[PDB]
């Protein structure tokens, strides 16, 4: 059931980084015929850092926003239109309403709402 | 991180590139080098060279390319301190005139000397113009083309035909700004604004180097097959009209569109292009994503390596 | 670096379950000649699950305790011993006397602790 | 969460049964069958089958096998309740007297028709009881090899050439109880507290059902080279000496050790069984992990389907 989920990693920075790698090139990777849309990802995740971690690039999107409300508004607006089987966010802090406009955009998409939270 | 640079030279050279700094055209520094100093107080360019200061005390090139070769020469110094530190530089200019014609070949020369990545895209004037101005801009893009990576030569006289009965002398040269902007965006957001991780600025040089001759279409729709009607638009556009694809050994396509851009729409693209260029032809597609666009879905190709 | 390091999963069991696969699945292939070590996983981690997960079944070993107490335990002597890359614990709450000790222990067996809250 | 029941037939298959259910046998069930009613009074195994009080009278066989196997028949309603839910039995007893050699067969009968899993671990009298009892034995292994997947045979003189020197009455009979404990533990262990997910409990009723013949060596070494030792001393241990491991189309591995157990250790028993097996052989090696262990490593094979 399409809906939000939350991931937080804690630790070193690289380690946090090389613990991410896994999930996001697996989901880089999903059978459904969708995008794997990231929004606003940390200036850690640069375009060579996904390379190098082996993501497909031909089913990736990434998307930039000036702030944290604005990523907000991008993410669900992603995940509205319904083109992403799944869509990133990098939101912290996050509300429980924000989580729950995250939900309701994710669920019109028939896609995930995945948030994750790096420290 | 690229640094790019987009230089226009003489009086049209100057008009496109007010142009471009005043619609889309992000993450490039606009320059503006003429020898006429009094077209440099008046534009949105926030840097600005007057070529020639000691040959044309600032008033013009009058028309005669020798005198803006020699302005430029007289600056090859202060060219260099311009381009300083760039990983790609945009020449434009509207080739038929004095210091664009006499002057880009030399400030090309130096960028090629510090081995900068170098892109010309300028115009052959509209036949209303004379036939002292064409056999001028004849001469001047055979030298061009000898000291740039990537010539693109766009002839105005296709764009007063795509103008019909809206053409107008302002609305002419109006359109020659546009296409000009249009050719160093398309180029430019794919290094600066990539959407998608598949094409780097390696990528880009390897279309863009050493390649010569080179063209450009532009293609736009919206609704349903909209993938497919702007490249094919892209593709049927006039000004790549008595080009073949096929021949070409480099081919770079930007895609430009909203957040609704769906994983089949891109790969409808590539498919369309893999179609036209040949199995030996270099294929870069970029992908740039405006956060707030909607429905359209703008599709440009560039052919370089001509013949 | 030999370190402590948490990963948390917020949603659906089910999904929380997905989304974990992955990183099991790659530490169970390690270049590191040594084994994964998954000490007292839910219940729902059964060794069908992680068959059906993918990992590599001749690099893993599974122990099993009777309470947070003696897996935080076990984790540290497994971590010490320097017979696994990686020990993954299910450990909530952990206290910061806790992590300390697991972290101490990572060091020592030059491995990697991993925590995991779901 | 496989039912595994343990049942001893008689007077020697209670011992064994009973030294199971006090050492470390863990995850299974005790049940002693025995026509001797005062044999089953205040023993370790919790559940008790007295066989045939009708024909014995609850006064045991006289070593004659008829009346077991008739005490057994009379109770085939008992034994089949008692077997009732198990998903696995193992069925042990001395072969060579008149309740294990005459009801064991029987019992097998039973859990065969029932469907399940039936491993029978049995020993072959001393040659000090006489020829007799190795004629009876050999009659009733027959019998059971009828109706069971697997029978493991120990044979006791092989018991004398382990304990040598320490032989006595006493230790014989007290070997023969803690092998077949070794071998309930070895292939139990494997089912109920596996360290690996690369076997189970399919897994080894693939290298144990409809095998026949079985026979097991046992090993353990501590120090450095302690995975190769072990597994070498388990290959060579007398219980295995007059059997072509390469003949056996069946080999169940149980690797039993502390958190200490090293990778490279759990290849290395891989690697030693892989040469000593033949390429048409089904090989199951399960590891097991004694959260208390330290330093020893012990290695079980069983050669299944021999011949
Ligand atoms: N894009 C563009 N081209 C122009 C414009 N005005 C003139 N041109 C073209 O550029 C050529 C050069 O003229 P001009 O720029 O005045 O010459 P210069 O300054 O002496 O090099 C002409 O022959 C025209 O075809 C303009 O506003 N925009
Ligand atoms: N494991 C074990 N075997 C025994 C023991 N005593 C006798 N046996 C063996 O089992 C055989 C059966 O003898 P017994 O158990 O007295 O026979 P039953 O009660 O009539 O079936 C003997 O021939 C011995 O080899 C004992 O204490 N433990």
């Amino acid at each position: 059931p399409a809906a939000f989920s939350e991931l937080s990693l804690s630790g070193l920075p690289g380690h946090c980084l090389t613990l991410l790698a896994p999930i996001l090139r697996e989901l880089s990777e999903e059978q459904d015929a969708r995008w794997l849309t990231l929004i606003a990802p940390p200036a850690s995740l640069t375009h060579e850092w996904l390379r190098r971690a082996g993501l497909n690039r031909e089913r990736i999107l990434l998307l930039q926003a000036k702030d944290n409300a604005a990523a907000l508004a991008l993410s669900c607006e992603a995940l509205r239109l319904g083109r992403s089987h799944t869509v990133v966010s990098w939101l912290e802090p996050l509300s429980r309403a924000a989580r729950k406009q995250l939900s309701r955009a994710a669920q019109l998409g028939q896609a995930q709402s995945l948030n994750i939270r790096l420290g | 991180t690229a640094v790019i640079k987009v230089i226009g030279v003489g009086g049209g050279g100057g008009n496109a590139v007010n142009h471009m700094a005043k619609n889309n055209v992000e993450g490039v520094e606009f320059i503006c080098a003429n020898t006429d100093a009094q077209a440099l107080k008046n534009i949105a360019a926030r840097t600005v060279l007057q070529l020639g200061p000691g040959v044309t005390k600032g008033l013009g090139a009058g028309a005669n390319p020798e005198v803006g070769r020699q302005a430029a020469l007289e600056d090859r110094e202060r060219i260099s301190e311009v381009l300083e530190g760039a990983d790609m530089v945009f020449i434009t200019t509207g080739m038929g005139g004095g210091t664009g014609t006499g002057a880009a070949p030399i400030i090309a020369e130096v960028a090629k000397e510090m081995g900068i990545l170098t892109v010309a895209v300028v115009t052959r004037p509209f036949p209303f113009e004379g036939r002292k101005r064409m056999q001028i801009a004849d001469e001047g893009i055979r030298a061009l083309a000898e000291s740039v990576d990537s010539l693109i030569t766009i002839p105005n006289e296709k764009l007063l035909t795509i103008l019909g009965k809206d053409a107008s002398l302002l609305a002419a040269f109006a359109k020659a700004d546009d296409v000009l902007a249009g050719a160093v965006r398309g180029i430019s957001d794919i290094i600066k604004r990539p959407g998608m991780i598949n094409v780097d600025f390696a990528d880009v040089k390897t279309v863009m180097s050493e390649m010569g001759m080179a063209m450009m279409g532009t293609g736009c729709a919206s609704g349903p097959n909209r993938a497919r009607e702007a490249t094919e638009a892209a593709i049927r556009n006039p000004l790549l009209e008595d080009v073949n694809l096929q021949g070409a050994r480099g081919i770079l396509v930007n895609i430009t569109a909203g957040p609704d851009l769906s994983l089949g729409e891109y790969s409808d693209v590539g498919n369309i292009i893999e179609q036209f260029a040949s199995e030996h032809a270099t294929v870069k597609v970029g992908t740039v994503i405006d956060a707030d666009m909607r429905d359209e879905l703008h599709v440009t190709v560039v052919a370089t390596g001509l013949g």
